[PDB]
Parts: structure tokens; sequence; C-alpha cells
């Protein structure tokens, strides 16, 4: 996470079994592909963290 | 299977492709320390413990 | 006459270890794979 | 329906790594935390943060 | 580490096949590509389960129990 | 560094990723068993009290 | 006023039948287990080939 | 107990099943990788024969 | 079980096997019979003993 | 800086001893309650000043 | 008590608690634990 | 002021309470409404993850040396300052017996639980009237002794007599002050296997003299003083019963013996040849 395009917001749906799934073109940014790379998941705990993620 | 993933084939799982056993074991060990305070196995319950 | 002074850790079939001349069949006895 | 692509197509050894997916999915809400520092511990094991 | 039951791609049953394999190969001296042909197995699908399988429940077999 | 410049935190996950020529560009697939256990804190207000109090 | 139990769990998210368990005492005599646990991984979708 | 192979592949009363059609190319379903020549490096089918050329 | 196999590992073989299922409409889901999980309208028992002599 | 800082302030006359949360003990199996570092050398000080109060 | 077999000796043992660990017909020292009695159920999935 | 604490549900108040440790949410709640009691519980196991009181007590330690960084006119001070008060302490006398006797049950090949007991059984006393001194070894000589039979290891005097002479007496009004040290604070079974080891014999002959032993203990024959050496008549006693060449010369250095014993100690036993009779 070495620019600030390694971190940005999602929104959750949500799936059956244990991996997160992403779209295509976002890989690219966050520079990953699916050899086994993992990725981290931080959610909001309140009404206006949310806004700065799904605004900013 | 873009980007390093790949298809598997799920009839071919069900019939063994790739399955595998996992052995994990634990040991465990009970301490004397003076002859006066000594570890135990048995199986407690939540009256004594 | 002779002393003891020690004990020397042992590498698994050495010339002084138990299996170094043991047999197949007697491996599967020891339950070591051959 | 025919693929209008030709596929290549054949047999190949394929090894299955050590890095299963259950040992790797972690959450976590509210759990431990240290003593010294009071933060979330570490490690999957333990429910870390 | 023992005979696949059906072959894995293909679902044809291939576990009563090992011994009549075994035999083929020793007591008749033919070779693979031809005692699998005789057994039936003709896609290599299929092929591969035979061919290729290796029987190490003998070797366990060894250790006394 | 390692306690105030940084540290570990709550409410996150982690795990293995996969692709998805499913989702949307900002979507992100989270595995139902994750999501049982990350959890966010809602007000009870009147336009969601029934709503909360299915979940409850 | 008798005891604090230390017993250990099995792992969190772990689970499987019991593979075998012995019982012997170290070199000094203070008797201690070994437990195996025997579980199958059948492929998944995180999974590394 | 009774299922179908859509639950576990164990349900599964039939092995591969064949399937081919218009054995000539001439719905022009597929297009043919080559070399040199097409017709000399794609081996005819079994049933290329129950179709005139 | 004191082979030299694992439980699961012989249960999976055995779920491969392929049973005799001509007459296989006359039984029926076992999640629509009403026993206690299974009797002879849902389901057929077999038993396997083998010892090494 | 004679409020926050006079030179003669750098020679330790006093010692602040931090509180336990500084420095907490691992209370570990009922008598493995294992001490801090710096309780150790906090006692290693108090030992090295309690002989030198003597030995005057 | 409880059954018991010996590694190498392999005799079912039924020591109790405060009994040696110890096989009989050989002092062997290793004791597996004579695997339970009730069924377990598995699926041929 | 008590300074304490105790966790009841306010909202249920029935009991001493119950309540769970929900620990891998870091709660405590009541078992029947499930309030939170408390929470951010600090972690039990990581603590000692990344790592003696019963001995060292109070007053601490460091073992204090010279770094990398540091000449020889600074690393010999700290060896010629560290020697300023080793004597306010009687603890050289604590640790240098524990060093001691750490030297003494290790150079005699004894299992590390032994060495605490003993580590314990200095400490337990370590200065009566009893004691007063007493050569300092005899406790070391009988709390190993102590320490050696407490953990369910019996070696006989002469055994430890051969590790440290105690002149035999200096031992014995020894250990009785110090068995009647603990049971104010609060088994020659031991002796048959180490024997036949020491003999080099196969197991059915040990085996058996726990059988002919205990036989011959438990109806009669008393049959003994220190009945050290009628152990060892099961071993001559089962030997014969077997036919393997350990002539009763062979027996007496090896196992340092009496032959008298043996025989005299064989003559109740040529007679009561009648019920050791198990196969
Ligand atoms: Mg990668
Ligand atoms: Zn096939
Ligand atoms: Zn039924
Ligand atoms: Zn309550």
């Amino acid at each position: 996470s070495l620019h600030k395009m390694s971190m940005m917001a999602h929104r959750v749906k949500v799936i059956p079994y244990s991996t997160f799934r992403l779209n295509l073109s976002v890989t690219s940014p966050y520079n990953a592909d699916f050899d086994g790379d993992e990725m981290n998941l931080h959610v909001p705990q309140s009404e206006e963290t949310r806004a700065e993620l799904s605004q900013l | 299977n873009q980007e390093d993933s790949m298809i598997m084939n799920q009839s071919s799982i069900d019939r063994g492709l790739f399955r595998s056993l996992f052995f994990r074991s634990y040991m465990d060990q009970e301490k004397k320390y003076g002859m006066s305070i000594t570890e135990t196995f048995e199986k407690p319950q939540r009256t004594n413990t | 006459g002779k002393v003891f002074i020690g004990r020397l850790p042992i590498m698994l079939r050495s010339k002084n270890c138990y299996l170094s001349e043991a047999t197949e069949s007697d491996l599967y006895k020891l339950k070591e794979c051959p | 329906k025919k693929l209008m692509a030709q596929i290549f197509f054949g047999p190949t050894y394929y090894q299955r790594l050590r890095h299963m997916v259950d040992d790797k999915i972690h959450a976590r809400a509210r759990g431990p935390m240290q003593v010294l520092t009071r933060q979330p511990v570490e490690g999957r094991s333990r429910d870390g943060g | 580490m023992i005979v696949p039951v059906r072959c894995f791609s293909c679902g044809k049953v291939v576990g009563d096949k090992w011994e009549s394999y075994l035999n083929l190969l020793q007591e008749d001296e033919l070779d693979e590509g031809t005692a699998l042909s005789r057994l039936g197995l003709k896609r290599y699908c299929c092929r591969r389960m035979i061919l290729t399988h290796v029987d190490l429940i003998e070797k366990f077999l060894r250790y006394n129990p | 560094r390692g306690n105030l410049m940084g540290k570990r935190v709550d409410f996150s996950a982690r795990t293995v990723i996969s692709g998805d020529p499913n989702l949307e560009l900002d979507q992100v697939g989270v595995p139902k068993s994750i999501a049982k256990t990350l959890t966010y804190p809602e007000v009870v207000t009147p336009y969601n009290i029934d709503r909360l109090t299915q979940l409850v | 006023h008798s005891k604090r139990d230390a017993s250990t769990p099995l792992r969190s998210t772990e689970n499987g039948i019991v593979d075998q368990v012995l019982v012997t005492t170290n070199q000094d005599g203070l008797k201690f287990v070994k437990v195996r646990v025997r579980t199958t991984k059948i492929p998944q979708i995180g999974d590394k080939f | 107990k009774k299922g179908i192979a859509k639950e576990h592949a164990k349900w599964g009363p039939a092995a591969a099943i064949e399937f081919e059609y218009d054995p000539w190319n001439k719905l022009k379903h597929t297009d043919y990788w080559y070399e040199q020549d097409s017709a000399k490096e794609w081996p005819q089918s079994k049933n290329c024969e129950y179709e005139d050329p | 079980n004191t082979t030299v196999l694992a439980d699961e590992f012989i249960a999976h073989r055995l779920g491969l096997i392929p049973l005799q299922s001509m007459d296989i409409e006359q039984l029926e889901y076992s999640r629509d019979c009403f026993c206690e999980d299974h009797c002879d309208k849902c389901s057929v028992v077999l038993t396997l003993q083998a010892f090494g002599e | 800086n004679e409020v926050f800082s006079r030179p003669e302030w750098m020679i330790l006359t006093c010692l602040p001893v931090p509180p336990p949360p500084v420095r907490p003990s691992i209370s570990f199996n009922e008598s493995q309650r294992g001490e801090d570092d710096l309780t150790f050398k906090l006692a290693d000080i108090l030992k090295a000043n309690i002989s030198l109060e003597t030995l005057e | 008590t409880l059954k018991y077999i010996c590694a190498e000796c392999s005799s079912k043992l039924s020591l109790s608690r405060t009994d040696a660990v110890r096989c009989k017909d050989c002092g062997h020292r290793i004791l597996l634990k004579a695997r339970t009695k009730r069924l377990v159920q598995f699926e041929a999935r | 002021p008590n300074l304490n604490i105790v966790l009841t549900c306010p909202e249920c108040k029935v009991y001493p309470p119950k309540i769970v440790e929900r620990f891998s949410e870091g709660d405590v709640v009541c078992a029947l409404c499930g309030l939170v009691l408390s929470d951010k519980l600090v972690d039990t196991r990581s603590e000692w993850r990344t790592f003696n009181p019963l001995l060292d007590g109070n007053n601490l330690s460091t073992r204090i040396g010279k770094g990398e960084t540091t000449d020889m006119r600074f690393t010999k001070e700290l060896n010629k300052a560290q020697g300023k008060n080793v004597m306010d302490k009687k603890d050289n006398e604590v640790q240098a017996a524990f060093a001691k006797i750490t030297m003494l049950c290790d150079a005699a090949e004894l299992p590390k639980i032994v060495k605490d007991c003993a580590k314990e059984a200095y400490k337990l006393c370590h200065d009566e009237k009893t004691l007063k001194g007493k050569s300092m070894e005899s406790i070391m000589a009988a709390s190993i002794l102590i320490g050696c039979r407490r953990a369910e290891v019996a070696r006989t005097f002469k055994e430890i007599q051969s590790l440290i002479h105690v002149k035999t007496k200096e031992f014995g009004k020894t250990l009785n002050i110090m068995k009647n040290i603990l049971r104010g604070k609060s088994q020659n079974l031991t002796y048959i296997p180490r024997f036949c080891s020491h003999l080099g014999l196969p197991m059915q002959v040990t085996t058996s003299a726990e059988y002919t032993a205990k036989k011959c203990k438990e109806i009669k024959e008393i049959a003994g003083k220190s009945p050290i050496t009628i152990a060892v008549v099961s071993i001559y006693l089962n030997i014969l019963l077997f036919q393997i060449p350990i002539t009763a010369a062979k027996v007496g250095q090896t196992l340092q013996v009496t032959e008298g014993t043996i025989k005299s100690g064989y003559k109740i036993l040529y007679e009561h040849r009648d019920k050791l009779v198990d196969p």
C-alpha cells in the first residue's frame, strides 16, 4: 500500500465461500493478482466515517 | 481464471482429485514442582474447578 | 577402569546407529520407512 | 456449440501447495487486547487484529 | 495410495481394473499401451489413472500392526 | 512506530482474494462467514426500528 | 478450594476425528501424552496449486 | 440413498458422453488453426463419413 | 477399522461404488420419507465385514 | 528554561518509579508470575542504592 | 480403568490412574488408547 | 481496604453470579440476561507466549556482564563492583547450595525433578538448630535423598554415600530432623529394577521379582535389617529360577553387598520355594 489507490472503499456484497472477490479492473491499482494475495478489510464504525468512505 | 486463478472441476473434486489428509498432533505433559503441587490428567467438573 | 564422560548424539543410519545395517524387512519391523 | 477457437489440451502434473484458504481467513470485531499496551493481540491463531 | 475408483475427469469405473491390469502386465508380458487398451481404457483421461497410479498401499501393509 | 503511528485494529478481516467478472467495479464479495462476524452499530430511529427489530 | 483447570482445547477452527492417542512418560518419568487429530481437506476456492 | 450427480458426482449414471455435429465444418462454427494447411493438420473425424464432403 | 486406510478415506471409496439402481423410482428422496432419517421406503442398508486371515 | 529546564536537572537526584502498568507482570501458571525487566533493573537499582546507603 | 494397547507387545492393558505407564510382557513404555466403542458416522461425499 | 472486585449482573443480582468469559470477544456476560459485565479482556497465553521465585523469592537478580562496546577498563570493574554485597546475603549459601546440589544431582545422573525437590528441601529448612551447620553436606546429602524419595525415586544410603562421603552417621541424624521438618511444615520397591539393569538382564527376571519380593514380604520374613539386601536375594532367587551366569561373587561387588546375607537370606528361600509359582 504505497499509494492512495491501495485503499479504496467498496460496497459489500455477501457471497458464499471464503475469498474476497473483486472486479478485475480494480486489480491494477491495488497491484494484486490471484495467486494467493491477501487483502485486508476495514469496517467503519460510525455514521460519519461511512460518509467519508463513500464520498472520498 | 484471470490473473492466475484457475477453474477447477467440481465433479473431479468429488471423485477425489487432490484430496488430502491433515494430521495435527497435540502434546501435553503434567509437571511436578516441589512434590507439593502437581498437575494432573483428569476430567474436571464446574463444581470443583 | 573406563570412565563415563557424557553422551554423543548419533546421526541416523551412521555406522554407530542401530539402523546402519538393518535390512528392509527389518526396517519395517522397527517401524522405519525404508 | 462449437467454440470458434480450439483449445490446447492435455494432461499436466500439478501439485497442491500448502496454503489452504481456511488457514487464512480471519476476522475480528472486539476481541482481546494485549497487556502492556492494550491494543488487539496479534495472530490469527489467537484471534488477533 | 490405492487404486482410485472412477477416473477423475471421466467417471468411468476404473478401480476394478488394477489387478487385472497388473496381471496383464506381468503374466502375459504386454506393454502398458496395450494392456490398457485391452481393459477398455480408451480415453486418455482414463488411461492416466491406471497408467500412472502408485500403489503405495503395499508399502503400508508391511508395517506389522 | 509500532504502537502509535500504526497499530492493530478491531473490525477488520483478511483473506485470500479471487476475481469475479460479475461484480461491479466497486463491489467486493465478502464471505458470509466473515460478514457474520464484522459488525456495524446502527442507531434505532423511527426509520428502521422494525427492521432492526427483525434482525435482533 | 481445589484446583484450576489447564486443559488443552482443539484449535478454534479445526475439526475431525481423533486419530490416535498415546501415553508415555518423559525421560523423568512424568506422564505425558500426544494426541493426533485427522482431517480431510477437500480442494476449495482459495486454495493454491 | 437416492440422489443426482448435480449434488455429488457419485450419483451419476453416465461416464463420458461423446457429442459432435457437423464434422465437415460446413456451418463454419469453428475456424481451424493451422500452420500451412488446415486440411492436413486436422484429422478427419470418424463421423466425417456419414455426411458427404 | 484397523486397516491402513483412514475412515473418511474408505467411506469416500464406498460412495463411488456404483450400485444397482434400475428400479430407483420406487424409492424416495430421504428428505421425503418421514422416518427418523431412514427406512426401507427411502434407503438401502448394506454392511461390510472383512478380516485379514 | 528556568521554568521547565534548569541545567541542574540533568543530574538525577530523585528517581521516578513508573507504576505497574508501565512494567506489568505476567501472572502465568500460578507461580510463573514473571516480572518485567523494568522491575528487575529497578530492583537492581534499589539494591545498589540500599547498599551504598550503608557504606557511608 | 480403561483399555490400552502396548505399542509393540500389542496387548490390551486396562490399567487405572496411579498405575505405572508400563506394558506387561515387555516393560515397554508406550501405550496407545484402544479406540472408542461408540459408532462414528461419515458421509461418503 | 479489602481491595477487591467482584462482578455481578446488577439487573439479575440473583447469585454469586452465573457469568461466562467470552474470551474471543474479550467480554464477561451474565449467563442469564447476557448483559456484558466487563470487556477489554486481556490475553492469558500470549503473555507468557513471548517467554525461580519458589527459591529466589523477592530479592531479585540479573546477570551483569560485558557487552561488545566496552573495554576491559570498564568490564572487569563490573566484576569488581558486583563483589561488595555478597555477605549481607546469606544467599551465597543459598545459591551455592543449589549450584552444588545441581552439580551433584546432575553429575549423579538424576531426573531434573529431584533437582527441584532438593533445591526445595534445602530451601525449606535452610536454617535450624537441628541444622546448625552439621557440615552442610548431610542436608545436601539428605535433602537429595529427601528430594529423591519425595520425587518417588528411592536410592540407598551407600549410593549417595558414593556421591558424598558423609561418614554414614552425620547422614542419619540429619535425616530424622529433616523429615520431621516437613512433617511440622505439613518404599524399597524402587530398588528391584535399578539392580537388574545394573546386571544387564531382560525384563522377565526383573518382572518376576516384583511378585516374589512382594510375596516374600507380604506373608512373613521381616528378614533383613535394611531390606536393601533382601531385595537382591529376590534377583538371586529369580536368577537361579533362570539359568543365567550371575554367580554370587559377580553379584556382590556389582551391587556392593555382603555375600553372607545372600546365602542365609537364600536359606529362607531354598525352603520357601513353594508359593512363587506363577506359571
Ligand atoms: Mg501475487
Ligand atoms: Zn475417464
Ligand atoms: Zn424412509
Ligand atoms: Zn443478568
